[PDB]
């Protein structure tokens, strides 16, 4: 029954056409010459070419990954025969993400896409994925590929079995942290965190701060009476209309644009053109550049508010939370370093130290509004000093070291 | 699996018991034996150049001779057990177990050795940065200061019990005497404090000084055990 | 199994082949024969060599290790006990049970791997990493061998021991203690003087920071050496280690132990440890009797900085430096010299300051553990000291940005570095006095901002007097603007929106065989200047002491030193006065 599953992988990948060339098998075909054993599946072309194995999928791919991974391996051996290890299955997709607050108790196992902004990653771990063992009563030998060790031998005692280190395979595997865009957060409420796993090829692609698009699967895993930590399988990670950029671009031929945003910054405010002309050049930002010998100008744009009070200095910022697209809004007096900027942690799902991004981590290729500058600590002053100025955040906490970027 | 050496505690023994009747002051260890056997005194302390010297004499001699010094030297952990047993039976339940005496042996003297025309490299005053894994029970001299001492602690080597069953004195929860073995009661047995074999123990840091640290380095430091008197 | 024999042998054959490999065991073998220090026994063995005699063979020591090296090791070791009689009465039975260890040089293929390239693909294999030594761990003895005594059989006995960590292959363990009885069942007479033990250590090395990437935390791995290795590095060196990425234990596969976060451990068994012309002396040497080689080895310094003349002159002669003396009373004399950077912060002071720690061959950066006095412990518990940048930097250059935010404790450590070029340690259990022989460049920057150039650094920074005497030379810059002046110099700035090679080899010849000595020619002119100077009672940045005299004579000695000259002459004796007289106003 699965080697017509397997026949139609097989077919969807050799004999698949697309703009006149077997793109996937072309595609395939180059990953084997660059040596990098995954294949980058679009689900937009799975479920064009076959709805039956997409409705498989969609609703049962327990057994139908293990099929993938397989058959793409069995596929692309063939193909490395032809020209002249287990292979990577990736998943692209432009479907409709559900959000991530939907997410419940009810598409456990479903395939689901989602997006949100990376704020915590761990380090790499070590997972077996073929191994051989040694009987230690009898020295019978066997092959495995959650796993567990069998209780007798084949050939004891219970557990007779040990591991033959020199004969197997391992993989890497890293554990990542999602969350929502809290610009989708409305007020009174702490965005909800999402942990993710990806191994092999897909590690190390994104760091804290990193805003993503997902596909992956949703399940839960042991680690409150029988509150199942959820955790999400990566599958696929990725990071305007015609007429939106016809509207758009006669926006731009407009011959009073300049002025027409200027007025549109904050209209329930009276005058003060100057600031918000200023807003609006800050609200573009600066053009980045690089040195030959491999600095970075820093392009964002910082302005002071250094008048009286009551002048609508607190207005103007609170608009810009509104209107630009990556925006933080916190008090000096209410944030910390450890907060502004990046800290290390536990997790307490993993047990392990996270590398963990802060407020200005988090307002990462946007704009952050402080409020009350005046009045937070001269460490957290030191601190900004380098998020402004080398946007790089500097880490020396416990026994570890390290400089993550942030361009905010 | 079997293997062999050149060793011979036949051999051995008998020089030890040789160097002990023989070697002259009456002779010295004998008088040294009779001042314990006369309660005078409460450990015995062995001269390896004595027994440097006996051998020294006997080349000369022209009889046969085996360089105990560097068995000693080598295997001290059964050569104390050796000259402990000689004495037990040369000296003016089982019988280890129930000795209160304590005996040591003092290093070579490199005057000595030089003089007998031999090399003591064991006698040398080297560090305990030094010191290899090559040394692991053999005897050595070590040249340091002392940074830190403990004071005297219990240390029992022989634990003893009473059983009530059969009056027997046990040593080492049930009577394993044989009265209790063959009978289908046993007495439970109980701690005799009061008869286990207490002994006097200090533990003891030594350290390299300032002269003897490498380049750039710490002084590292060693532990020493000291027990009897 | 016959493989195993039959590795032996074709390791045999390869030893052979090339007798260049058994003729040095040979030597070795005569010398430690000689000496009855003992010479380890190791050799290196060429990849190239191995790969053009057995391409199979090279290639299963690269790829499964587990099968090749060890026969590789036995064919060795049988080798070394076969080559001579070893006539020893008593050291045959001991000394020359020793195995025979492998170590390997030449082209590592694609095996060149750093803590953050190695992965889990690269395990089961023999591979080089580079990284730094981080920490090193504590050595203890390891049981290889253990020989007894059957006292009631009167024949000895022996037994040996397999760990997960030194059988490449998967043997199965033996975790018998040292036995107290044989299978006679006698009790068993411990031998310690014939048994076998070998030393081990653990270190960790991780990866470069010169490659890392921002946004991660750094790379390490664990790498563990046994014997001769056991004490060979010491934390904070770079190394090139080449070794073999062995996994060890398991990742919850024993009864349930489902748990997904736990993963396996994973070590490299090191093997190999790396730690990390007349030509052109000719031409150094013909060069330096130009009159105007000095000015073009300035105008060569800081191609970057438009001007400042006297900054590179400065810091050339500090690269010189003096000469230190040693006296029949056991005194010594400071020859080094120290450079003081004060103005308005991003006025050319980072630059300078880039350019000398980026050209030196020893220069490492300060800003505000320096005093080399904090122990580091290990993951047991016991601790070491770390370096200290004015330690480290013996016999080189100290650069120090913002040295206005450095502690007090610093400015307390430091006085001595620069007076006595020694450091005095006191601590609780800890005392002990290191060299300290550095040259000093810091840079520091008014509170304001903007420098009164009307008054001293005493009140534009207000750091100590006795802190500012002990700097040979100071250097006021301020971007007091000349619109064409400005303009030629930041013409290229806008266009970004003597070689050093020889130089440097200038510095090092010239300070490595010059020694000068002072003439009577210098002695009349350094004693009319300081008289000049000290009865000069005109306002000037620092007062006139004994320190300015010996400033001029360091700074005459570094300008013979320029000239190559071990006799110094009255020509630098007044262009030290001038450069004094220019630092004073
Ligand atoms: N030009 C203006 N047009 C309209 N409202 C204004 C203007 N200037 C000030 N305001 C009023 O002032 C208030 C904002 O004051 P705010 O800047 O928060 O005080 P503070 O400067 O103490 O933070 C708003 O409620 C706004 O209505
Ligand atoms: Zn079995
Ligand atoms: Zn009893």
């Amino acid at each position: 029954d699965n080697t017509e599953i397997i026949k139609s992988f097989k077919n969807f990948i050799l004999e698949f056409r697309l703009d006149s060339q077997f793109i996937y098998r072309d595609q395939l075909r180059n990953n084997i010459l660059v040596k990098n054993y995954s294949l980058t599946v679009n689900m937009e072309h799975l479920i064009g070419y076959n709805e039956d194995i997409y409705k498989k999928l969609s609703d049962e791919p327990s057994d139908i990954i293990p099929l993938f991974e397989t058959a793409i391996t069995q596929v692309a051996k063939r193909i490395s025969i032809l020209s002249r290890p287990t292979f990577q299955l990736i998943l692209n997709s432009n479907a409709n993400q559900i959000p991530l607050r939907d997410l419940d108790s009810e598409h456990v196992s479903k395939i689901v896409r989602l997006s949100g902004i990376i704020i915590s990653t761990s380090v790499l771990s070590s997972r077996a994925t073929y191994l051989s063992i040694m009987c230690r009563n009898c020295r019978h030998t066997t092959s495995i590929t959650t796993v567990s060790l069998p209780r007798s031998c084949l050939s004891c005692g219970p557990d007779p079995y040990i591991i033959i280190h020199e004969s197997s395979k391992f993989i890497d595997q890293q554990f990542l942290k999602l969350q929502e865009i809290p610009e989708l957060v409305p007020v009174g409420e702490m965005p909800r965190n999402l942990t993710m796993t990806c191994d092999r090829y897909l590690t190390n692609k994104v760091i804290p701060g990193t805003r993503v698009t997902i596909v992956g699967i949703y399940s839960i895993y042991n680690s409150g009476v029988a509150i199942r930590t959820p955790y999400i399988k990566i599958l696929g990670i990725q990071s305007f209309t015609e007429e939106e950029e016809e509207e758009f671009l006669q926006l731009s031929r407009n011959p009073k644009l300049y002025e027409i945003l200027t007025n549109s910054i904050a209209p329930s405010i009276f005058g003060n053109e100057d600031i918000k002309k200023a807003i609006v050049c800050l609200l573009m930002g600066g053009s980045k550049k690089i040195l030959p010998d491999g600095m970075r100008l820093r392009g964002d744009i910082n302005v002071l508010l250094l008048g009286d009070p009551g002048t609508a200095k607190s207005q103007l910022l609170k608009f810009v939370e509104k209107v630009s697209p990556i925006a933080v809004y916190t008090s000096g007096k209410g944030s910390s370093a450890a907060g502004l900027t990046a800290s290390v942690q536990r997790d307490p799902m993993t047990r392990e130290f996270y590398l963990e991004g802060g407020a200005m981590v988090l307002a990462d290729g946007g704009v952050v509004c402080i409020d009350e500058f005046d009045k937070m600590r001269d460490e957290d002053r030191v601190a900004i000093h380098e998020a402004m100025e080398q946007q790089t955040i500097s880490i020396a906490k416990a026994g570890i070291t390290t400089v993550l970027n942030s361009r905010t | 699996p079997s293997i062999q050496l050149p060793v011979d505690y036949n051999n051995l023994f008998n020089e030890i018991t040789d160097f002990l009747v023989t070697f002259k002051q009456g002779p010295k260890y004998m008088a040294m034996l009779q001042k314990v056997a006369n309660r005078e005194l409460n450990s015995v302390i062995i001269d390896l150049d004595d027994i440097l010297q006996y051998q020294n004499e006997k080349f000369l001699q022209g009889t046969q001779a085996d360089d105990l010094v560097s068995a000693i030297q080598q295997n001290a952990n059964h050569f104390t057990e050796l000259f402990c047993r000689a004495i037990d039976n040369n000296m003016p339940f089982p019988p280890n177990l129930t000795r209160r005496y304590f005996l040591y042996f003092k290093p070579l003297s490199q005057n000595c050795a030089r003089r007998y025309r031999k090399k003591a490299i064991s006698s040398k005053p080297l560090s305990v940065r030094q010191i290899k894994g090559d040394f692991l029970g053999q005897l050595i001299t070590v040249r340091g200061i002392i940074t830190r001492v403990s004071d005297v602690k219990p240390a029992v080597e022989v634990i003893a019990y009473t059983c009530d069953q059969c009056g027997y004195e046990v040593f080492q929860s049930e009577c394993t005497s044989e009265e209790c073995s063959q009978n289908q009661t046993k007495g439970q047995l109980f701690m005799s404090t009061r008869a286990s074999k207490f002994s006097a123990f200090q533990e003891c840091k030594i350290q390299e000084l300032s002269q003897q640290v490498p380049v750039g380095h710490i002084p590292r430091s060693l532990n020493i055990h000291v027990n009897g008197t | 199994d016959a493989v195993f024999g039959d590795r032996v042998r074709r390791f045999q054959e390869f030893l052979d082949t090339f007798t260049s490999y058994r003729d040095s065991v040979r030597s070795i073998q005569v010398y430690n024969s000689n000496n009855a220090n003992i010479l380890p026994h190791r050799i290196i063995i060429s990849l190239d060599d191995l790969r053009e005699f057995d391409r199979s063979f090279w290639s299963g020591i690269l790829v499964e290790p587990a099968y090749f090296i060890p026969p590789a090791e036995k064919a060795l070791t049988d080798l070394a006990d076969s080559m001579d009689d070893v006539p020893h009465p008593n050291a045959s039975a001991v000394s020359s049970r020793h195995p025979w260890k492998l170590s390997f040089k030449g082209s590592f293929g694609a095996h060149a791997l750093s803590p953050r390239t190695l992965t889990a693909q690269h395990l089961n294999k023999l591979v080089s990493v580079e990284g730094i030594v981080t920490k090193t761990s504590l050595v203890r003895p390891k049981l290889i061998r253990s020989v007894h005594y059957a006292a009631k059989t009167g024949r000895f006995h022996y037994r040996d021991y397999t760990d997960a960590t030194t059988t490449l292959t998967t043997r199965i363990p033996t975790p018998a203690i040292y036995p107290t009885e044989d299978t006679e069942g006698n009790k068993l007479t411990t031998e310690y003087g014939y048994s076998t033990f070998i030393d081990h250590q653990r270190i960790t090395v991780q990866e470069m920071p010169e490659m890392a990437p921002a946004g991660q935390l750094p790379r390490s791995i664990d790498v563990i050496l046994d014997d001769d290795l056991v004490d060979k590095t010491k934390p904070g060196d770079r190394v090139n280690v080449v070794g073999v990425f062995k996994s060890l234990g398991a990742g919850g596969m024993n009864q349930s132990n489902s748990n997904t976060l736990i993963g396996f451990k994973t070590l490299i068994l090191g093997n190999t440890v790396y730690p990390l012309t007349d030509f052109d002396i000719r031409n150094i040497n013909k060069l330096s009797k130009k009159k105007d080689i000095f000015d073009i080895l300035s105008q060569s310094l800081a191609p970057s900085i438009y001007g400042h003349d006297h900054i590179k002159k400065a810091i050339l002669l500090m690269l010189m430096g003096g000469v230190e003396k040693n006296l029949e009373n056991g005194s010594h004399l400071r020859g080094d010299i120290n450079i003081l950077m004060v103005g308005d912060p991003s006025t050319a002071k980072s630059q300078l300051l880039r350019f000398v720690l980026n050209t030196a061959s020893l220069a490492i950066a300060t800003t505000g553990g320096l005093t080399a006095a904090v122990t580091t412990d290990r993951e047991t518990g016991e601790r070491r000291l770390e370096a200290g940048a004015m330690v480290l930097a013996d016999r080189g250059v100290v650069c120090i940005d913002e040295f206005d935010k450095m502690t007090d404790v610093d400015r307390v450590a430091i006085h001595e570095v620069m007076e006595q070029q020694t450091v005095t340690i006191a601590k609780a259990g800890i005392h002990t006095t290191l060299n300290a022989r550095c040259s000093v460049i810091a840079a520091a920057n008014p509170v304001f901002g903007q420098y009164d150039v009307n008054r001293d650094p005493h009140q534009n920074i207000a750091l100590p007097d006795s802190l500012l005497s002990r700097f040979d030379l100071l250097f006021v810059v301020t971007d007091d603007i000349n619109e064409i002046r400005d303009r030629s110099i930041s013409e290229h700035v806008l266009r970004t929106h003597v070689t050093i090679p020889f130089l440097r080899k200038y510095v090092q010849y010239a300070k490595e065989r010059v020694i000068p000595q002072l003439t009577q020619e210098a002695i009349n002119v350094i004693v009319k200047n300081y008289t000049d100077l000290r009865n000069d009672d005109n306002t000037k940045k620092s007062p006139i002491t004994a320190r300015t005299l010996e400033t001029l004579i360091r700074l005459a000695t570094a300008h013979a030193k320029v000239r190559l000259s071990k006799t110094v002459n009255k020509v630098d004796a007044k262009v030290a006065a001038n450069l004094l007289r220019f630092a004073l106003l």
